[PDB]
């Protein structure tokens, strides 16, 4: 005989997901989908690696401000499907 | 084709 039972209409171990880009000004891009607390640096390390560059040689921005190694889609107050920007730097050389 | 990476941040044995 069948071992059947109805299951209760709650699912407490869910979380929220959000879709973020990381985009360079060479038009180079990665789509990601992360939980609303997941750190943005995990996305920005992987971008920087597939480009081959040192994370040191680059700045990052969103909605008018910098991103830190700990900012989250909660911390920045982000709505879904947005873009993070990446940027180069130009110190040294002949003055 | 590979412009896609999937990421979360809680881990344990």
């Amino acid at each position: 005989m069948a071992d059947e039972k109805p299951k209760e209409g709650v699912k407490t171990e869910n979380n929220d997901h959000i879709n973020l880009k990381v985009a360079g000004q060479d038009g180079s891009v990665v789509q990601f989908k992360i939980k609303r607390h997941t750190p943005l640096s995990k996305l920005m390390k992987a971008y920087c690696e597939r480009q081959g560059l040192s994370m040191r040689q680059i700045r990052f921005r969103f909605d008018g401000q910098p991103i830190n190694e700990t900012d989250t889609p909660a911390q920045l107050e982000m709505e879904d499907e947005d873009t993070i920007d990446v940027f180069q730097q130009q110190t040294g050389g002949v003055y | 084709e590979d412009a896609f990476i999937v990421i979360s941040d809680s881990d344990g044995e």
